[PDB]
RNA sequence: AAACUUUCAACAACGGAUCUCUUGGUUCUCGCAUCGAUGAAGAACGCAGCGAAAUGCGAUACGUAAUAUGAAUUGCAGAUAUUCGUGAAUCAUCGAAUCUUUGAACGCACAUUGCGCCCUCUGGUAUUCCGGAGGGCAUGCCUGUUUGAGCGUCGUU
RNA sequence: UAACGAGAUUCCCACUGUCCCUAUCUACUAUCUAGCGAAACCACAGCCAAGGGAACGGGCUUGGCAGAAUCAGCGGGGAAAG
RNA sequence: UGCUGUAAAGCUGGGUCGAACGGCCUCUAGUGCAGAUCUUGGUGGUAGUAGCAAAUAUUCAAAUGAGAACUUUGAAGACUGAAGUGGGGAAAGGUUCCAUGUCAACAGCAGUUGGACAUGGGUUAGUCGAUCCUAAGAGAUGGGGAAGCUCCGUUUCAACGUGCUUGAUUUUUCAGGCCAACCAUCGAAAGGGAAUCCGGUUAAAAUUCCGGAACUUGGAUAUGGAUUCUUCACGGCAACGUAACUGAAUGUGGAGACGUCGGCGUGAGCCCUGGGAGGAGUUAUCUUUUCUUCUUAACAGCUUAUCACCCUGGAAUUGGUUUAUCCGGAGAUGGGGUCUUAUGGCUGGAAGAGCGCGGUAAUUUUGCCGCGUCCGGUGCGCUUACGACGGUCCUUGAAAAUCCACAGGAAGGAAUAGUUUUCAUGCCAAGUCGUACUCAUAACCGCAGCAGGUCUCCAAGGUUAACAGCCUCUAGUUGAUAGAAUAAUGUAGAUAAGGGAAGUCGGCAAAAUAGAUCCGUAACUUCGGGAUAAGGAUUGGCUCUAAGGAUCGGUUUAACGAUCAACUUAGAACUGGUACGGACAAGGGGAAUCUGACUGUCUAAUUAAAACAUAGCAUUG
RNA sequence: AAUAGGGUGAAGCCAGAGGAAACUCUGGUGGAGGCUCGUAGCGGUUCUGACGUGCAAAUCGAUCGUCGAAUUUGGGUAUAGG
RNA sequence: GCGAGAGACCGAUAGCGAACAAGUACAGUGAUGGAAAGAUGAAAAGAACUUUGAAAAGAGAGUGAAAAAGUACGUGAAAUUG
């Protein structure tokens, strides 16, 4: 048969991300002496749209502690941050909207975003519009903190890992219908080539495992083993269950 | 009416291939290639067009006298009038308040 | 539509002249000669195309230097000049 | 085109110079076998290779 | 009976069989060991009094030198070319040279005759800018030289 | 299921040479001339009826017949060509 | 010409020809042709047959020539009709360009002609492009894979400057002071980007040559001016002004630099047009007439602007204000000012040029002379540029080279003299490559001079909603073998009495409708549509009527006078073989069923659909 | 880089009317939309027209879909035979 | 590759693809594909001259042993043709 649409993506020829119009990688500051021991103050200069992202980004200017130069950082904008606001980042920063604090300095119930998975990786968790991380509790003896992620998962992170206080701006975007195919075309015009999707059942058996037949039908179970091989994993991969989700999980 | 042609090998209506139509002393109507319109020098603080500064395409600033490219004030050809005034007042009041926050902490180092 | 009308849209050379072999087999976008292999150090040649070897091999050009090794070898690679007889 | 490279223009010069008829005094040489230039080229008929 | 069609013969056509050649090929045997960074094989562009090709050659361009030989070259032309001779012609021979732009290709680059830097000399009032001439600046590795680096480390104050 | 459709289908009004049933008109061809000048195809060829026969004959057998050289149309046949 | 042999074949008479060949005993083999839709070559019938019929269209005369339907010239008739059959280009071609000669082949007739053939000539750049920058991307290096051709990686586990800048030194040594996040390279003739215009000139080149007039960059460098004894200038409340009027390291900004629409304003060019000064055409009659010249470059100076901003001031009886709804105690209206110079004006350039006339020199290179070339108006006009605005996105709409300004204050500077080349003037240089011509119903690709394909700039008058269609000005063409006839059958186009789908699988095809104004407009509906639903009336010409404005001018009767100006709407009378969106242009409509929601997409070359996609829904990791 | 001329008339805004209020109604303005008629463009429905040894190895004519966006397109660049 | 000597080999549709300006002309974007094509005569003596013709050409003539050898060149079969 033929190479299916799943596998052609690994080569990444026409499946790379469209990044001409992107405004920068959204990251926290590099963890330095100022953030580890005290606090550093920066000012929000711009709040700009980043193509391909639902969340706006904020460009915040800090002074360099070691040489006479200005450093511009690209943070994910939390809702309520304004241009000219002072952002305080470090261990001793106060509980104000927009400040970047280590997780151990935040009491339980603190809503935080752009949280570091590992100390100094500059942000992994809760970066999309409207999402955030809830701090569940602390384990000071092991220097660990329990948090709740946007997926509903509870995670244990080093208490020295950093995060930004507040909710990521731009939430509620999904509340509006797209209506037109052109709206989705323009949405993916600045992300990557993943739209539109042809149903595998409407192709021929060479093109897809679902293709062929004198009627459009899959023919076998669409739940595929986790141990299946590339070229087979089309459908519901390692599906624990199927059908309409009824009741709570 | 007489019609015109481009004067260069470029046959396409691009931004750098703009023409104006001018009548010559020969009574003919010919195309004269025009250069791109200059953009105004803008404030680095508020983004408004700065007054008193000539509007030129960037290389042309090198070949003109300095009085055309600046204004006699602090931050003359760089910041706006209101933004320089606002910088000055902010600098004075905050530094004045810097003394207050310092003296207020030396008086509490004897009574507290 | 795919024949005569489409054949009218051929004005973009895929290949241009090669500096090594001068053949117009130099892929413009690939920056490689399909004939001579430029800019690779070795020459492109295959034993499944022996006629291609015939077309470009020793003796098909001038041999401006290998011409004369036999004649210099035959005299034992002399150094000096011939002396006129008395 | 009007805009052409030096490498192109030098090849077009050789093609013009090779597009001469046989010089007629060549037929007078002893044991001459060439009756005409058999490598003539028309611009419209056969295209070069640039 | 003409014409027409068909058959036959003669001559003329068409065409290139047949015969006969052959500086080619094919095969066997015998003998030899010699490409290139001292720049090969190959490519592009040029070169002649009058040349397009093939052959030859490289701005010293169908060749310069030397050696041998000994009066040509030749289609025409033409010596301020040559003849009992340092002397015509000749890839006859060849030991000295010339050998454009390239190419393993070597300053970087090349769908560009694009863009540098170093040394000496020279011209423009010039160490610096602009012009010209000549000579240089690639990579891996070896031996050696010089200059260095590391509380890796020895001695001493 | 409103709206949409060079999508499939039925009916009605209008309109009509679709038809009853055909007729007339125009230009360009076809036609004749000067010049120019291909191609498919071709075992040999070319009038019928019956017979027998590879059971549907241009040829064989038995009959009908049969008089040079030719032009425009035509689509029965060559179980025409591809 | 015969003879022999059953035969395969052998010999021989005559002709032709011109250099080798045979008999017999044997050896040897790439040894015998009618086929194989055999191979290569050559040739027929077909057959002087099919045919040389798209793109409206040609005709008379002269010249040349042996020869003219086809060449040249003249006269006429036409077409393309500014979305061209016009004028240029990118790609592609490569000498097709121009002149002379020229017709053997080619131009499916011809040929005196040609994009053919032959010989020559022709492409001139500091300013036009390349070159430089970076884009998606490509790709060396330290390295890491792979037996290897090579693969990965682009600052990556790297000791990564052939660094600079000064005071110099003439000791060709130095002394050192700063920095080295990022930095190989290639990659755009449409992106970014230093700088040129007018008139003239060739057979063929020109933003390239000639003439005049400019500009940029790099370099050198003197004079004037400017500035200093209050050393690195003054003025202005301010926005800010200037002929100038120190400023290292380092830092910060701006320009470069950016989407798409909608209406409005202004300019430029075009269109329309009024006097005056010329030229041509018509003139039986009419027409103070119809057509035409009346132009002004880059560059320099002065002036010139919406926005924005400054000073004054303190607002309800809220005011100002756009076609479009915003602004104001975070300071409106009012009054007064500052800036950008896009754009216009005046002047220089510059009338000397160019243009239109009149008079002359002469085989005459080429002219010489005189007159004029002036002042206006108009606009829902077209094209285009710009400006201030409004809308739009689950879309927010490149980079780099490069240039400038500012912050900063290192360092250096005067009094008998010092500094500075961001004010004026002056001096030198700008290399290399492309440059002719076609850009297509004949210069490219489709085997070819093929009705195909191929990216883009300029765009007149009338009718009109219109860049549609039709006619016309400029320009360019009049090219497509021709002549004679006009049967059948065609191809393309028209018409038809009465009937009106009875034809047919099926109304296939054709016909009917059609512009604009007024009236009127059903089910169903997601309330948005359906809708031009359906269905009626009108429309010419002429002569009038009515409505709709601009600019100025003064105790609020300017409620009036003066001047000027554009086409819109509505109405009336008369009129004609009752015609009038009179050509062109231009919906057929209605009631339902199946199906896909819709816009969209695909089988290039037999399938456009109910198929695919979509938003929406749901599941999985 | 390119895309005649029309139709419709979404938000927002102005004025007036009714109402005790909540609000409603009317006349304008405005210029939205993968809306619509329709050029160029892009496409290719039907005549199952022409041609079908063609102008053409896919064309010609009329008719037709769409025509401001999921638009058309040049050039550069990337993806290469199971 | 270089330098030689040979053959019961082939004899221009054969023999290497190429006896020749052969890896040439030419095709294809490219990798690649790739021909045809030898013979006047001992010697150009390659037909001076005249004449018809616009010319190519023809007719005389001339060269040659031969023009029944005229660069369409020795010999010149068949198909096909007058
Ligand atoms: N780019 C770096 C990272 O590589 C990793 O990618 C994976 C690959 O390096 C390798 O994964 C292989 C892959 O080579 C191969 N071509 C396909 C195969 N399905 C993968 O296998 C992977 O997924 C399967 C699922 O069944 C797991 O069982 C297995 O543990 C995991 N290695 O192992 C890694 C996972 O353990 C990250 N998963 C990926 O998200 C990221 O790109
Ligand atoms: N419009 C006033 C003047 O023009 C400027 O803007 C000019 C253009 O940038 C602007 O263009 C449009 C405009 O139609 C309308 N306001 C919408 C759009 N925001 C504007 O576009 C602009 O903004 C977008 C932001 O998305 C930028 O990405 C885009 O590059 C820029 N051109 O409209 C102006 C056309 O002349 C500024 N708006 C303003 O500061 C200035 O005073
Ligand atoms: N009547 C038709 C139309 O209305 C107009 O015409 C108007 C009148 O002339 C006409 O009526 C008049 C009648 O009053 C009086 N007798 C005068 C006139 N002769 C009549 O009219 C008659 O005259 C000629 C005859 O062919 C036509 O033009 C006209 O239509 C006809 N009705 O009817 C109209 C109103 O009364 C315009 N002429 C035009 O739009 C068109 O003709
Ligand atoms: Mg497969
Ligand atoms: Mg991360
Ligand atoms: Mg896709
Ligand atoms: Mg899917
Ligand atoms: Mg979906
Ligand atoms: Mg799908
Ligand atoms: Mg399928
Ligand atoms: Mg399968
Ligand atoms: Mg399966
Ligand atoms: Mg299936
Ligand atoms: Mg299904
Ligand atoms: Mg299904
Ligand atoms: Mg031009
Ligand atoms: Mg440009
Ligand atoms: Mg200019
Ligand atoms: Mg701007
Ligand atoms: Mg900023
Ligand atoms: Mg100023
Ligand atoms: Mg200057
Ligand atoms: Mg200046
Ligand atoms: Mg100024
Ligand atoms: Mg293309
Ligand atoms: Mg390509
Ligand atoms: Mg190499
Ligand atoms: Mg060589
Ligand atoms: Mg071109
Ligand atoms: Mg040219
Ligand atoms: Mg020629
Ligand atoms: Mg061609
Ligand atoms: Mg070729
Ligand atoms: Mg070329
Ligand atoms: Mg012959
Ligand atoms: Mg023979
Ligand atoms: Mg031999
Ligand atoms: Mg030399
Ligand atoms: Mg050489
Ligand atoms: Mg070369
Ligand atoms: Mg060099
Ligand atoms: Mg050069
Ligand atoms: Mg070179
Ligand atoms: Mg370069
Ligand atoms: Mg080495
Ligand atoms: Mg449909
Ligand atoms: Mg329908
Ligand atoms: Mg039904
Ligand atoms: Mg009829
Ligand atoms: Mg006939
Ligand atoms: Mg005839
Ligand atoms: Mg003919
Ligand atoms: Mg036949
Ligand atoms: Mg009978
Ligand atoms: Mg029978
Ligand atoms: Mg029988
Ligand atoms: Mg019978
Ligand atoms: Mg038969
Ligand atoms: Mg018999
Ligand atoms: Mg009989
Ligand atoms: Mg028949
Ligand atoms: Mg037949
Ligand atoms: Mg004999
Ligand atoms: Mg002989
Ligand atoms: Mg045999
Ligand atoms: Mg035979
Ligand atoms: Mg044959
Ligand atoms: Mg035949
Ligand atoms: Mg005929
Ligand atoms: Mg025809
Ligand atoms: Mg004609
Ligand atoms: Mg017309
Ligand atoms: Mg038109
Ligand atoms: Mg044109
Ligand atoms: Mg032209
Ligand atoms: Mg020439
Ligand atoms: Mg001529
Ligand atoms: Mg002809
Ligand atoms: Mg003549
Ligand atoms: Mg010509
Ligand atoms: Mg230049
Ligand atoms: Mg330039
Ligand atoms: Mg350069
Ligand atoms: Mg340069
Ligand atoms: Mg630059
Ligand atoms: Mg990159
Ligand atoms: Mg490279
Ligand atoms: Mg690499
Ligand atoms: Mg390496
Ligand atoms: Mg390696
Ligand atoms: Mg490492
Ligand atoms: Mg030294
Ligand atoms: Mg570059
Ligand atoms: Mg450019
Ligand atoms: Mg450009
Ligand atoms: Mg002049
Ligand atoms: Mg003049
Ligand atoms: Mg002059
Ligand atoms: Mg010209
Ligand atoms: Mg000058
Ligand atoms: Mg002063
Ligand atoms: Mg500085
Ligand atoms: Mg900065
Ligand atoms: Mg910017
Ligand atoms: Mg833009
Ligand atoms: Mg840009
Ligand atoms: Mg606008
Ligand atoms: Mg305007
Ligand atoms: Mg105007
Ligand atoms: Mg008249
Ligand atoms: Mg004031
Ligand atoms: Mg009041
Ligand atoms: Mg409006
Ligand atoms: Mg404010
Ligand atoms: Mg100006
Ligand atoms: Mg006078
Ligand atoms: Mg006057
Ligand atoms: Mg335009
Ligand atoms: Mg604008
Ligand atoms: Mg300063
Ligand atoms: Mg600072
Ligand atoms: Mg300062
Ligand atoms: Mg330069
Ligand atoms: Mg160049
Ligand atoms: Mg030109
Ligand atoms: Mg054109
Ligand atoms: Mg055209
Ligand atoms: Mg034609
Ligand atoms: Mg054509
Ligand atoms: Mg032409
Ligand atoms: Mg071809
Ligand atoms: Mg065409
Ligand atoms: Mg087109
Ligand atoms: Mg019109
Ligand atoms: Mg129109
Ligand atoms: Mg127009
Ligand atoms: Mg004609
Ligand atoms: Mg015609
Ligand atoms: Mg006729
Ligand atoms: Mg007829
Ligand atoms: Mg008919
Ligand atoms: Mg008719
Ligand atoms: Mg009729
Ligand atoms: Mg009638
Ligand atoms: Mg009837
Ligand atoms: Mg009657
Ligand atoms: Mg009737
Ligand atoms: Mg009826
Ligand atoms: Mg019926
Ligand atoms: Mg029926
Ligand atoms: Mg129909
Ligand atoms: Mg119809
Ligand atoms: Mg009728
Ligand atoms: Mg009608
Ligand atoms: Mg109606
Ligand atoms: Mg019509
Ligand atoms: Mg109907
Ligand atoms: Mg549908
Ligand atoms: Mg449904
Ligand atoms: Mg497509
Ligand atoms: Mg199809
Ligand atoms: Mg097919
Ligand atoms: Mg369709
Ligand atoms: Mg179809
Ligand atoms: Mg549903
Ligand atoms: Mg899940
Ligand atoms: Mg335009
Ligand atoms: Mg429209
Ligand atoms: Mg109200
Ligand atoms: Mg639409
Ligand atoms: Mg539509
Ligand atoms: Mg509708
Ligand atoms: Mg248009
Ligand atoms: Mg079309
Ligand atoms: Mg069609
Ligand atoms: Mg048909
Ligand atoms: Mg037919
Ligand atoms: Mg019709
Ligand atoms: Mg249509
Ligand atoms: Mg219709
Ligand atoms: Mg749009
Ligand atoms: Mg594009
Ligand atoms: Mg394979
Ligand atoms: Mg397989
Ligand atoms: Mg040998
Ligand atoms: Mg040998
Ligand atoms: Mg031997
Ligand atoms: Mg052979
Ligand atoms: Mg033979
Ligand atoms: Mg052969
Ligand atoms: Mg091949
Ligand atoms: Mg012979
Ligand atoms: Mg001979
Ligand atoms: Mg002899
Ligand atoms: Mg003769
Ligand atoms: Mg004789
Ligand atoms: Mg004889
Ligand atoms: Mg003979
Ligand atoms: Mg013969
Ligand atoms: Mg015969
Ligand atoms: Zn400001
Ligand atoms: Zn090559």
């Amino acid at each position: 048969g033929r190479v299916i649409r799943n596998q052609r993506k690994g080569a990444g020829s026409i499946f790379t991300s469209h990044t001409r119009l992107r405004k920068g990688a959204a990251k926290l500051r590099t963890l330095d002496y100022a953030e580890r021991h005290g606090y550093i103050r920066g000012v929000v200069k711009q709040i700009i749209h980043d193509p391909g992202r639902g969340a706006p980004l904020a460009k915040v200017a800090f002074r360099d502690p070691y040489k006479y130069k200005l450093r511009e950082e690209t943070f994910i904008a939390n809702e309520g941050v304004y241009t000219g606001q002072f952002i305080y980042a470090g261990k001793k920063a106060s509980l104000n909207v927009g400040n970047i604090l280590p997780l151990g300095a935040c009491p339980e119930g603190t809503i935080v975003s752009n949280v570091e998975e590992k100390v100094g990786d500059r942000g992994a968790l809760g970066r999309t519009s409207g999402n955030y991380v809830i701090i569940i509790g602390h384990n000071p003896d092991e220097n660990k903190t329990r948090v709740k992620l946007p997926s509903g998962a509870k995670k244990i992170i080093s208490s020295d890992a950093r995060g930004v206080i507040g909710v990521v701006a731009g939430g509620g975007r999904i509340d509006k219908p797209l209506l037109k195919a052109g709206r989705a075309f323009h949405k993916y015009k600045v992300k990557r080539n993943s739209w539109p999707k042809t149903r595998g059942v409407a192709m021929n058996p060479v093109d897809h495992p679902h293709g062929g037949g004198n009627h459009q039908h899959i023919g076998k179970a669409s739940t595929i083993s986790r141990g299946a091989v590339s070229g087979q994993k089309a459908g519901l991969i390692a599906a624990r269950r199927t059908g309409l989700l009824r009741g709570t999980q | 009416a007489q019609r015109v042609t481009y004067r260069r090998r470029n046959p396409y209506n691009t931004r750098s291939n703009k023409i104006k139509v001018v009548k010559t002393p020969g009574g003919k109507l010919v195309a004269q290639h025009v250069k791109k319109a200059a953009s105004r020098v803008k404030c680095g603080d508020c983004g408004s067009a700065l007054a008193g500064i000539s509007t030129l395409r960037p290389r042309q600033y090198a070949q003109v006298s300095k009085t055309h490219k600046t204004v006699q004030r602090a931050y003359g050809g760089s910041r706006c009038a209101n933004c320089v005034k606002e910088r000055i007042v902010r600098a004075f009041l905050i530094e004045e308040q810097k003394i207050v926050k310092r003296v207020l902490k030396e008086q509490q180092d004897k009574e507290k | 539509g795919k024949g005569t009308p489409s054949l009218g849209k051929r004005h973009n050379k895929s290949h241009t002249l090669c500096n090594r072999c001068g053949r117009r087999s130099f892929h413009v976008q690939k920056k490689t000669c399909s004939s001579c292999g430029y800019p690779a150090a070795k020459m492109r040649s295959h034993n499944w195309a022996l006629k291609a070897k015939r077309r470009r091999t020793t003796g098909t050009g001038r041999m401006a230097y290998l011409k004369h090794v036999t004649r210099r070898f035959k005299n034992g690679f002399q150094t000096g000049v011939a002396k006129a007889q008395t | 085109p009007s805009q052409k490279s030096f490498r192109t223009k030098q090849k077009l010069a050789k093609a013009q110079k090779q597009n001469r008829p046989l010089p007629q005094w060549i037929r007078l040489r002893t044991d001459n076998k060439i009756r005409y230039n058999a490598k003539r080229r028309h611009w419209r008929r056969t295209k070069l290779g640039i």
